[PDB]
DNA sequence: ATCAATATCCACCTGCAGATACTACCAAAAGTGTATTTGGAAACTGCTCCATCAAAAGGCATGTTCAGCTGATTCAGCTGAACATGCCTTTTGATGGAGCAGTTTCCAAATACACTTTTGGTAGTATCTGCAGGTGGATATTGAT
DNA sequence: ATCAATATCCACCTGCAGATACTACCAAAAGTGTATTTGGAAACTGCTCCATCAAAAGGCATGTTCAGCTGAATCAGCTGAACATGCCTTTTGATGGAGCAGTTTCCAAATACACTTTTGGTAGTATCTGCAGGTGGATATTGAT
C-alpha cells in the first residue's frame, strides 16, 4: 500500500526533451534510479565532509559546487557546474 | 565429415557472448549454492526472488571482469591460455588477497 | 503556488531534493540554493546518459532504451566510464573487445 | 547421483563467463580455481547481506540487503533498488 | 592557542596497561591518533547508514554492534563485540 | 560525580565519544549505550595494536614504540592488516620480503 | 617587491638513483633503462591528482596556504588514507 | 681489483632499504616539483611544511607499492627485470587505468 | 585456386509481455508568519612560511667494462578444443502459507535547559633518558682460483 | 676447499633531542538534576510473494581424436649492474619580514519551525505496441582438397 518514491517521472520527462520518440524499459529505469541515488549520495556526502572540515553547520550551493568539482571528471564537471549556477540564477531572478 | 579448427568456435563464442547480456550460470544451481552458503550464517532463511537475482548479476559481472584481467595476465606471459596463476596474479594486484 | 523546480527551470524535483538533504543527516542546516544546484546537476547527468543511450538504441534499430544501451553509452564515453568505474549495470553485458594476439593468423 | 552444490557451477557455464571475458583458451585447472573464487565472493557478500537481515529482525534476505552489501564491498550494483 | 584535543591521554593509559615499561614517540602517537579517528568515522558511518536503511533516527549500541560486525574481520570483531557488550551491560547496571 | 568511563569500566572517554557522535551528523538521536559500546571497541583495538607494537619494539631492543613498530605489528597480523589494508603509516617502511626467484644460485 | 623564480622541469629532480632506491624498497632486483621516465610520468599523474584535490579544499576554505589537512583529505578521497599528519 | 657479480649489490640494497624507513627522494627537489605542479593549478599558493612532507610520504608509499606489483608482473613473465609494460599491467589491474 | 558445409545476415511477420495512458486520491511540497542561528565584515594579533646567504658532505653524473639476462629459434610431447545426443537436471508455471509490512499504541528513553563540577590540553620551566651516530674490532659473506 | 677483500654485526659509550615531569591552570567540557517530548518495540494480522512441486523443457556429461600451444633447451647479442672518478646540489641552521591563518564582537540576512492550504506524484487500473522470436533465402566464412 504505502508509497514507494522514485525519480522515474523526472527521468522520463528528461528522456522526452532529449529523445522525444524514444521509450525506456522498466529495468533501464531501475538503473537510472540507481544512478540518480548513487550520485546524489556521493555529492551530498562530499558536501557534508566539506562543511564539517570548515566547521560550518550549513550545506550551501558552494559546498555542492566544490563537491561536483571533486567528484566529476573534467568536462562533466564544467557543464554540471554551469548548469547548477544557471539554475540558481534563474531561481533567484524569479519573483 | 566437417570439423572446425581449435580456436574457431572459441572466437565465435566470444563474439556471441559479448553481444549479449543473458546470465550464463543456470539459475537453480546458483540459487542452491546461495542458500547453502547463507545457511552457515543463519538458518531457516528465505530470499526474495530479486535478492538472488541481484546476487547472480553481481557474481557474473565480477567473474567476467576477473576473466578479462586474468586474460591480460596470461597474454603478459606470452600465452593465450588462462591458468590458475593468472587468476591468482590478477586477484593479488587487485588487492583481493595476498 | 509555483514549484521551486518550475522557478529554477527544472524537471527534477527541487522540493524532494531539499527534503532528502534534510533527512539524510548531511548537515544541521541547508541553504536555499543547494537543492536547486544539486537537482540541476542530477538532471544534467541524467540528460547526458539518456542522450548517449538513446543514440545507442537508435544505432541498434530500437526505440526503447534497455540496460544494454545504458552500458554501451557509459563504457564508450571516457568521462562517464570513469565516474561509474566501480559500478555494475545489471543486464549490461560488456563491450565487444578481443585482444589482437588472439585473432587468427592464417 | 548426488553432487556438491559448488559443482552445479559447471565447466560449460564457467567457460561462457570466460568467453564474455574475451578468453580464447582455458586450462583444465581453471574450473576448480574459478569455483573457489566464486565461493569467496558469495561468502563475503552473503555474510554482509545476512548481517543486514538479522539487524532488521527479518528471516528473509531482501534485494536491498544484497545491494547494501555489494556497495560496502566496493561492488555497487544498479537496478535492484537504492 | 585554541584547544586541539586528541586521544593521546587514553592511548598512553592503555599502553601502560599492556606494556608498563614501554614508551611511545610523538610520531607513533600521531599515528595512533589517526587510527582512532579513522576507526571512529568508519564505525559511525556504517551505523548512520544502517539506521537510515531501517528508517530509524537513533543510533543505539545495536547499530554500533552491527557496524562493528560489518567493519572488522573475524576474531577482532568477536572480541570487540564482547568488550562492547560488557561495557554496556556494566554501564547499565551502574546507575 | 562519577565519569561515564568509570561507570562503564573504560579508559577511553565516553563523554567525548558521545559528543563527537552528536557533532558528526550521524543521526538525529544518539542512544546512551552507543558511545559506551564505541569507546570500548576503540579501546579494545588500540590495546590490540599497542600489545603487538610493544612486542616489535622489544624485538628490536627498544623501549619506545616508533612508527616502524606500528607498521610491523599491523602488517604481520592478518586481521589488522586487512582492517588497515588501504592505509599508509608514515615512516612505517615495508616488511622485509624478497621474492624467491631473485635469490642467487639454484 | 619580490616575485618567484620560474619553476620548470622539476620532475628531473626525481633522479635515476632515487627511483632505484624506491624500487629496492619494493623488492626489485633488475631495472630496465626505460623505467625511470615511465616512473616520472606515473609519479606526476599521482601528484597532480592529489594536489588538485588538496588545492580544491584550500580554495573552498578561502585560504592561500595548502595545509597538511587539505593533503590528508585529498589522500583520503583518493583511497590513499595516510596516518601521521592530523585528522 | 675486487668486484661483486651483477645482482649481489642489488640484493644488499633491497635488504638495506626494506629495513629502513627514511624517505628515499631528496627533499628540496620533491618540494620544487610540488610547488611547480600546484602553481600550474593556482598561482600564489603557500604550503605548510608538513603538507609537503605528507605528500612525499604518500608518493613514496604509492611508488614502493607499485614497484612490488610491477615486480610480480615481471616475475609472472619469467623475467627478473621490471619493464614499462609491467608497470602498465599493474596499473591496469589496479584500476588506475582499467 | 574450386567447392562444399555451415555460419551469418536481412527482410518480413505477428502475439503478447511489458510499455504507456489515465484516474483519483492525499502525503508532502508550498505559502505564511514568527523564532533562532550564522557566517561574515571589520579589526587585530602572533604565527609559520618564504627568502636568502654560507658552509659542507653526501649523493649525483658520467664513462668504462663485461656478466648474465632477454628474446629469438626450434621442437616434441602434452593438453585442451571440437565433436554428436538422451539422460537428467533445470525451467516453467500453479498453489498453500510464511512473514513482510501496515497500523496503532504507549512508556522507557530520548532531547532540552540551567545549573555545578571536573578534566584535559598549555605553557612555562625543569629534569631525564632512550637511542642515533660514532668508534674499533671480532665474525660472516662473496668470488677468484 | 682455502684465501683475501670487504660487508656486517654487535656491543659499549657520550651528546642531546625529544620525552617525560611538574606546576599551575582555566575554559570548555562533562556531569547532575528536573522538565518535556517521543521513537520505536510490541502486538495483532492482512495479503504479497516465497518454497514447494508436477509436468514440460533443452543443456550438459561423456570419451575420442589430434591441432597447435606450452614449456624446455640452446644461444648470440647487448642491456643494465658495478664501480671509479670528479664535483654540484642538497642539507642544515641561522635571520627578518610579512603575508595570512586564526579570533572575537556585533548584526543583517538567512534558515529553522509551527501551522495551513494547495498540488504533484503514486498505486491501482486501463489501453496500447515494440520487438523477440519465428521462417525463408541469399551470402559470407571456413576448411578441405
Ligand atoms: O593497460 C592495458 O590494458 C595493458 C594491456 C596489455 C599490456 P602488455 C601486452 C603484451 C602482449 C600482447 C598484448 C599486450 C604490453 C604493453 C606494452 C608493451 C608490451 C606489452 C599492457 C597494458
Ligand atoms: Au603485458
Ligand atoms: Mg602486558
Ligand atoms: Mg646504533
Ligand atoms: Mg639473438
Ligand atoms: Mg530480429
Amino acid at each position: 500500500r504505502s508509497r514507494k518514491e522514485s525519480y522515474s517521472i523526472y527521468v522520463y520527462k528528461v528522456l522526452k526533451q532529449v529523445h522525444p520518440d524514444t521509450g525506456i524499459s522498466s529495468k533501464a529505469m531501475g538503473i537510472m534510479n540507481s544512478f540518480v541515488n548513487d550520485i546524489f549520495e556521493r555529492i551530498a556526502g562530499e558536501a557534508s565532509r566539506l562543511a564539517h572540515y570548515n566547521k560550518r553547520s550549513t550545506i550551501t550551493s558552494r559546498e555542492i559546487q566544490t563537491a561536483v568539482r571533486l567528484l566529476l571528471p573534467g568536462e562533466l564537471a564544467k557543464h554540471a557546474v554551469s548548469e547548477g549556477t544557471k539554475a540558481v540564477t534563474k531561481y533567484t531572478s524569479a519573483k | 565429415p566437417h570439423r572446425y579448427r581449435p580456436g574457431t568456435v572459441a572466437l565465435r563464442e566470444i563474439r556471441r557472448y559479448q553481444k549479449s547480456t543473458e546470465l550464463l550460470i543456470r539459475k537453480l544451481p546458483f540459487q542452491r549454492l546461495v542458500r547453502e552458503i547463507a545457511q552457515d550464517f543463519k538458518t531457516d532463511l528465505r530470499f526474495q526472488s530479486s535478492a538472488v537475482m541481484a546476487l547472480q548479476e553481481a557474481c557474473e559481472a565480477y567473474l567476467v571482469g576477473l576473466f578479462e584481467d586474468t586474460n591480460l595476465c596470461a597474454i603478459h606471459a606470452k600465452r593465450v591460455t588462462i591458468m590458475p596463476k593468472d587468476i591468482q596474479l590478477a586477484r593479488r594486484i587487485r588487492g583481493e588477497r595476498a | 503556488a509555483k514549484t521551486r523546480s518550475s522557478r529554477a527551470g527544472l524537471q527534477f524535483p527541487v522540493g524532494r531534493v531539499h527534503r532528502l538533504l534534510r533527512k539524510g543527516n548531511y548537515s544541521e542546516r541547508v541553504g536555499a540554493g543547494a537543492p536547486v544546484y544539486l537537482a540541476a546537476v542530477l538532471e544534467y547527468l541524467t540528460a547526458e546518459i539518456l542522450e548517449l543511450a538513446g543514440n545507442a538504441a537508435r544505432d541498434n534499430k530500437k526505440t526503447r532504451i534497455i540496460p544494454r544501451h545504458l552500458q554501451l553509452a557509459i563504457r564508450n564515453d571516457e568521462e562517464l566510464n570513469k565516474l561509474l568505474g566501480r559500478v555494475t549495470i545489471a543486464q549490461g553485458g560488456v563491450l565487444p573487445n578481443i585482444q589482437a594476439v588472439l585473432l587468427p593468423k592464417k | 547421483v548426488l553432487r556438491d552444490n559448488i559443482q552445479g557451477i559447471t565447466k560449460p557455464a564457467i567457460r561462457r563467463l570466460a568467453r564474455r571475458g574475451g578468453v580464447k583458451r582455458i586450462s583444465g585447472l581453471i574450473y576448480e580455481e574459478t569455483r573457489g573464487v566464486l565461493k569467496v565472493f558469495l561468502e563475503n557478500v552473503i555474510r554482509d547481506a545476512v548481517t543486514y537481515t538479522e539487524h532488521a529482525k527479518r528471516k528473509t534476505v531482501t534485494a536491498m540487503d544484497v545491494v547494501y552489501a555489494l556497495k560496502r564491498q566496493g561492488r555497487t550494483l544498479y537496478g535492484f533498488g537504492g
